RNA sequence: CAUCCGGGUGUUGUCUCCAUAUUUUUU
């Protein structure tokens, strides 16, 4: 995996992005906006849940994840 | 203003998916939004955490509670962004 | 009076972190916001008896943020006056 | 924002945010509980409204236990930063 | 309609009985009758008493809980 | 020789918003809004539509190089030999394209501009009857006539909301020459005067009812607006709203401290001539009569808007037409006004039921629909049709009933149409035509194809099953408001 | 600030989801900004009504479902 | 009247019973003092381990969020 | 800086220049602002009064170009009232006459111009309530001090050449403009503007009849 | 249907003058 060394969140916006979330799942997807309370808004959302074996895999595409069930944020890859 | 709360409220009208922090989805029309998520919906399917389907006519909620909320393709071309 | 002042002349450091859960997180400290958001690059993280999971770069939110282990060489009284 | 600083120190001085305060100016090892079980042994350095405080000298004290095998685990730290959450009741050791 | 602030000062001046539930908490139930209100949802109780939950009257007295815990209230 | 139309499809005006997401908005009903663009003879509904075209638009092919600097107006749905030599819109014409508000909210809005002088009232009787909320253009220097009198107890009459936009206001300015204050008595008295037909309701710019606007040179706002603007990035947040209704009706402010009575000691005006009408009059007269270098400064420091290089060297009209739109944004107050008057629930059965006989529902299976008039638009014949409900696909075989049937087929349904095929549906745009597949609920099209089923209204309805044939009823045929009574 | 629009819901029953799976029957009084319900009560969950007249506070709300149409 | 702030005012300078939510305790020892946020003190608090003293902690200072109920 | 050079084509002034010169040139110009004075005067009333082969009571007369001149129209049965003089078939043409071939469609009108002019003494300042006018008869909440509206920091409403401004802000064409081209020196038409206007007092027949045949040249 | 006095804009050349925290987010 690769990305720049950037400063904040909002400048490598439109990047693929791994998502955790407080209940278990990870979100993977490419971020459109961001917020003052972390609510994140991505392109290309994808369901990643990790059930008690393997990983559980889902599609969602445009979605809402509200920030406060957000656990952090980690670059999973590039735009385009 | 929270330009994802923005995104929320342009979405009104569309059949929008929610989980909450329960993990029981939704999935109906919105009706109503505000600057914390008080969502509203119509002809709701309420999953519970188990799968267990039970189809209502309507459903209110309050935004501590909610996780994320899918909206559909249409919120992707315009006209909140650029 | 804050202590954001304190973690904001925090920079550049690598430095360990334990989060609500106590995942631990090794990383230069590329800034913290004024609500404790850790913006980590060149991390590495090792959950809690748990093998290694590296990464490339990590904003953390502020509030899952447990407990952040400083590094060696930091004069603590340095930073705090003005 | 200097007259709601003036108040804060005011207020700490006065109400209960004084003995940790005192303790700090004091400067000796204190415990405290934590909310995932860490009777944390430390010398704090800083201090503010929410109860984030940096700690010098740090020996937290807790229980890695599953395997009904008691291991009462323990790590010295050089300095480390609390958050105000995690914090149950603080308190100076004589 | 009726504002939660001004059915609790209904329920400050009656002093009617109350029943509390708690945040967070399901195993146990309060009983007693409103007597303080804050601007927060803080409220002091006298004649509380401790009720757990039928899955008894338990010992307690005059109360100041903290009213950020609280679930329900019915004087 | 007849009218000035867009033939060829690929010379299309070139849509800012990306239309397709336009006509994805048409889903949801409630996202759809008809507004009608009524008021008197010469007060600017034309000039007022032609801003929002302007705006919509990426490319108009048909603008010059005059009607970008500001000398003679586009009037782009004037569209005819007729209106264009007479000066003066004898036919309605509309435009549908989308819009956002204040809040960043996307909607589709169906302008319909109607004409203005008392023999055509013909066409703002079919306006009323199609449009969902009106927006009452009065000018500023008549006041509220004897005609914007009667065009309000019709909107009152119609069960349809309404608004109004105080127009002509460099007339007080440039024209009449008023100083700050007597214009602000001018403006209230021209509200309190609205107040007086309107029969309990309330009309005040602070309810997001009254609009400001020039439309000559080119700008409109509202307070909520230009609070917006300029004024809300200081005031602590939790205040804005507040402080917007603290902005009317003779409150006086010194120093932060906002009261009542005169102050007595510095002689202030009260509080829209000081926040509001006495910047807009230093906009014009410093536009109009400052040096440009210290202008640029000036305008740069207050409103950050940066005077571009090109724009120094204009005559004076232009110039503060540029100015004035750089100060005064797009029309988004406007928008924000109409969404914050229309509430769908209260009024639209209420007026199904004042236009066909009140029944209890229609079911949401069967076409019901309202053709409202013959239009020739572009060359052909179109109908111009308002859905009701139900659905309207392309090719499909409805039945038109001519409105002087209705009031007979109402009673014997209380107690054979023909049928023609839908052959094409267009939205209205100005100078062209914007072909579409499927029409919704609740929006207005132009349909080829019926014209030949009617004389001046037509009902067009299409029943699925036989028992829904008792359920339906049929409109009744318009007051076109004026009697013809003029003979040849 | 926002007003939560619960004017449509006002003076109906309502099947109010609370913390710990507990559910709430009850016809609408009032509320406030942080959408703490006022509300008769009513039956809770096989069944039973605990009080007459209730105020549950918005942090323990879960959803709150229109049992009345 | 009887208000839980002016009550708390009263109540300090004496001897209350502190019981919190998650990995939870009751206590008793003599408050100290009090703000608007609730952040405790007690002189002499004793751990009462659901109403059993594990240890005299003595001078204390237990959080805001945390706290639960407080009686004598 | 106001000119391009010595190729003499283009021009650009400030606003005391233009206004000296919108001064200077009083009694050239064409003092007429609103466009309602040339309502039966405009160029198409000209030219529906040259197809119709009517004449209106100032103006030009020409030939008919339809040369060659049933009981519908008969006395009995229409009744007279309100005579049809020429002025109503000039500015309705398809209303009150039959058979109009060649007829082109006028300009209905502009609204009704309320322009107030300043020219007394010149110490009366540019905002005045007029003479002509009208009259018009009949602490919870606190914000930060230093607030003040936009523009309180420049404190006249009124700059001294303001009058000038909202002065050559109406004037017809050559001087509400300020930025242009040059013309060639015969291309400018000085006396153009007075036959177009009417007579400006009763004058003798012979220059009465003169206003007609320049104003038909105009026409042709 | 033509002739004539004139005009715009674009590309190239040329000429002249100078210059190189106390309920929904985070206590
Ligand atoms: N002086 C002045 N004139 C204006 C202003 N706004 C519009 N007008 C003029 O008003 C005249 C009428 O404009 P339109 O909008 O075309 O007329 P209308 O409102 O459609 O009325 P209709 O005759 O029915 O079309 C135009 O010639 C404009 O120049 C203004 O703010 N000031
Ligand atoms: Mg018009």
């Amino acid at each position: 995996i690769q990305v720049a060394h950037s400063s904040r969140l909002a400048n490598l916006i439109d990047y693929k992005l791994r998502v955790l979330t407080q209940d278990g799942r990870v979100y993977i997807g490419q971020l459109m906006a961001f917020d003052k309370h972390m609510n994140l808004v991505l392109n290309e959302c994808i369901e990643e849940r990790v059930p008690k074996i393997k990983v559980e895999k889902r599609v969602l595409g445009l979605t809402i994840l509200r920030g406060e069930q957000i656990l952090s944020t980690v670059v999973e890859d590039k735009p385009l | 203003n929270g330009i994802p709360v923005k995104l929320l409220n342009e979405a009104q009208g569309h059949i929008v998916s929610l989980e909450l922090t329960t993990g029981a989805t939704y999935r109906g029309k919105l009706v109503e939004s505000e600057d914390s998520m008080n969502v509203q919906l119509r002809d709701v399917i309420a999953t519970e955490p188990q799968g267990a389907v039970t189809h209502m006519d309507q459903i209110f909620v309050r935004g501590s509670q909610i996780k994320f909320i899918v909206v559909p393709d249409l919120l992707k071309n315009a006209p909140l962004f650029k | 009076m804050k202590l954001v002042n304190f973690l904001k002349k925090l920079r550049n450091e690598q430095v360990t972190i334990e989060l609500k859960n106590g995942t631990t997180v090794w990383g230069t400290l590329q800034s913290v916001s004024p609500q404790m958001n850790a913006i980590l690059t060149d991390v590495k993280l090792t959950l809690p008896s748990d093998n290694i999971a590296s990464l490339q770069y990590i904003n953390i939110r502020g509030n899952t943020i447990r407990q952040i282990i400083l590094p060696d060489s930091l004069n603590l009284d340095s930073l705090l006056v003005d | 924002r200097a007259e709601l600083e003036e108040l804060e120190e005011f207020e700490f001085k006065h109400g209960p945010m004084s003995l940790i305060n005192d303790a700090m100016v004091t400067r000796t090892p204190v415990i405290i509980s934590l909310r995932n079980n860490h009777k944390i042994i430390a010398r704090v350095k800083a201090f503010d409204r929410h109860c984030n405080m940096v700690l010098e000298n740090v020996k937290e004290l807790w229980t890695e236990k599953k395997g009904k095998n008691v291991i009462n685990r323990e790590r010295f730290i050089s300095k480390l930063f609390l958050r105000g959450d995690s914090v149950i009741v603080v308190l100076k050791t004589p | 309609m009726v504002p939660p602030i001004n059915c609790i000062f209904n329920f400050l001046q009656q002093q009617t009985p109350v029943t509390i539930w708690l945040f967070e908490q399901i195993g146990i139930r309060i009983k007693g009758k409103i007597v303080g209100f804050d601007e927060f949802m803080n409220v002091v109780i006298d004649e509380a008493v401790e009720i757990p939950v039928n899955s008894k009257g338990t010992p307690l007295g005059k109360i100041l809980l903290k009213g950020d815990n609280i679930t329900l209230i019915t004087s | 020789e007849h009218t000035i139309f867009t033939q060829l499809k690929k010379n299309i005006p070139k849509t800012r918003y990306n239309r397709d997401y336009m006509l994805s908005m048409a889903n949801i009903p409630e996202r759809i809004i008809n507004v009608g663009v009524i008021g008197p003879l010469h007060s600017g509904k034309t000039s007022l539509m032609d801003l929002l075209v302007i705006d919509s638009h990426k490319r108009i092919p048909d603008m010059s190089k005059n009607v970008e600097l500001g000398w003679k107006p586009l009037r782009y749905l004037d569209n005819l030999k007729q209106e264009i030599d007479r000066g003066l819109s004898i036919k309605l014409n509309g435009s549908t394209l989308l819009c956002t508000d204040l809040e960043s909210k996307s909607r589709m809005i169906n302008f319909l501009d109607a004409p203005g002088h008392v023999n055509f009232m013909d066409e703002t009787a079919v306006a009323l009857a199609a449009s969902d909320l009106v927006l009452i253009v009065i000018d500023v220097v008549e006041g509220v006539t004897f005609v914007v009198e009667q065009l309000i107890k019709q909107s009152i009459k119609n069960n349809v909301a309404m608004c109004f936009v105080i127009n002509k206001l460099d007339r007080l300015i440039l024209d009449l020459k008023l100083p700050p204050m007597d214009a602000y008595l001018k403006l209230n008295h021209i509200i309190a005067n609205i107040n007086s037909f309107t029969k309990g309701n309330v009309f005040s710019p602070i309810d997001n009812n009254i609009i400001f606007a020039s439309t000559k040179l080119g700008f409109t706002f509202t307070i909520k607006e230009f609070v917006s603007y300029y004024y809300a990035h200081s005031i602590p947040s939790s205040k804005i709203d507040d402080f917007t209704t603290r902005l009317w009706g003779s409150v006086y402010y010194h120093k932060g401290n906002f009261r009542t009575k005169p102050f007595e000691n510095v002689e202030k005006y009260p509080t829209f001539v000081e926040f509001i009408l006495i910047p807009l009059y230093k906009i014009f007269s410093y536009a109009l009569s400052m040096e440009k270098d210290k202008l640029k400064n000036l305008l740069r420091s207050n409103f950050r808007v940066n005077l571009s290089q090109e724009a120094l060297q204009y005559d004076p009209q232009p110039f503060l037409k540029h100015v004035l739109q750089l100060i005064f944004r797009q029309q988004t107050g406007l928008v924000d006004a109409i969404t914050r008057c229309y509430q769908p629930f209260e009024l639209f059965d209420n007026k199904t039921a004042h236009l066909s006989i009140p029944g209890k529902s229609t079911p949401e299976g069967t076409l019901w629909a309202h053709v409202l008039k013959t239009v020739d638009y572009g060359g052909a014949e179109w109908s111009l049709v308002r859905i009701y409900s139900g659905l309207l696909k392309r090719g499909d075989t409805v039945r038109i009933l001519d409105t002087s049937q209705s009031e007979s087929r109402q009673k014997r349904q209380l107690h054979e149409t023909p049928s023609c095929e839908v052959e094409e549906i267009g939205l209205l745009g100005g100078r062209y035509v914007y072909p579409v597949h499927e029409a919704h609920k609740g929006q207005i099209v132009l349909i080829k194809g019926i014209s030949s089923a009617y004389i001046k209204s037509a009902t067009l309805y299409s029943v699925k099953s036989k028992e829904d044939m008792k359920q339906l009823k049929f409109f009744k045929p318009l007051d076109y408001i004026t009697e013809a009574v003029f003979k040849i | 600030v926002s007003t939560p629009e619960l004017k449509k819901y006002m003076d109906k029953k309502i099947l109010l989801n609370i913390n710990g799976s507990r559910k709430v029957a009850g016809i609408l009084r009032g509320y406030d900004i942080f959408l703490n319900v006022v509300l008769d009560d009513a039956m809770e969950i096989n069944n039973h009504q605990l009080g007459l007249q209730t105020v549950i506070r918005g942090n323990s709300i879960i959803s709150l479902e229109a049992l009345d149409a | 009247p009887v208000n839980p702030k002016p009550f708390l005012k009263g109540l300090v300078n004496h001897r209350v019973g502190v019981k919190l939510k998650f990995n939870s305790t009751e206590y008793r020892g003599t408050l100290v003092s009090t703000d608007n946020y609730f952040n405790l003190q007690l002189n002499e608090a004793e751990e009462f381990v659901a109403g059993v003293s594990h240890g005299t902690l003595g001078e204390i200072f237990i959080r805001c969020n945390n706290v639960l109920y407080i009686r004598e | 800086k106001k000119v391009n050079g010595t190729s003499y084509k283009k021009w650009s002034f400030d606003l005391p220049e233009m206004s000296n010169l919108y001064r200077l040139s009083t009694p050239l110009r064409d003092e007429v602002t609103d466009k309602n004075y040339y309502y039966l005067f405009d160029k198409k009333s000209f030219f529906n009064g040259k197809a119709l082969n009517n004449a209106i009571p100032g103006g030009p007369k020409f030939e008919p170009l339809y040369p060659r001149e049933n009981e519908f129209n008969s006395i009995d049965r229409v009744i007279f009232r309100v005579p049809i003089r020429s002025e109503y078939k000039v500015a309705f043409p398809h209303l009150y006459n039959s058979r109009p071939r060649s007829v082109r469609i006028p300009w209905y009108n502009n609204p009704v111009s309320c322009i107030i002019q300043n020219d007394e003494e010149y110490d009366t300042p540019a905002l005045f309530f007029d003479p002509s006018l009208n009259p018009i008869p009949h602490g919870d909440f606190t914000l930060p001090e230093d607030f003040a509206p936009l523009l309180a920091e420049e404190e006249e409403l009124i700059l001294p050449n303001t009058k000038d401004a909202m002065s050559l802000y109406h004037s017809p064409f050559p001087f509400n403009r300020t930025k242009g081209k040059m013309v060639r020196a015969q291309d400018v038409a000085l006396a153009k503007k007075w036959f177009l206007q009417h007579p400006d007092e009763e004058y003798p027949v012979k220059v009465k009849v003169s206003y007609q045949k320049l104003l038909k040249n105009y026409v042709l």
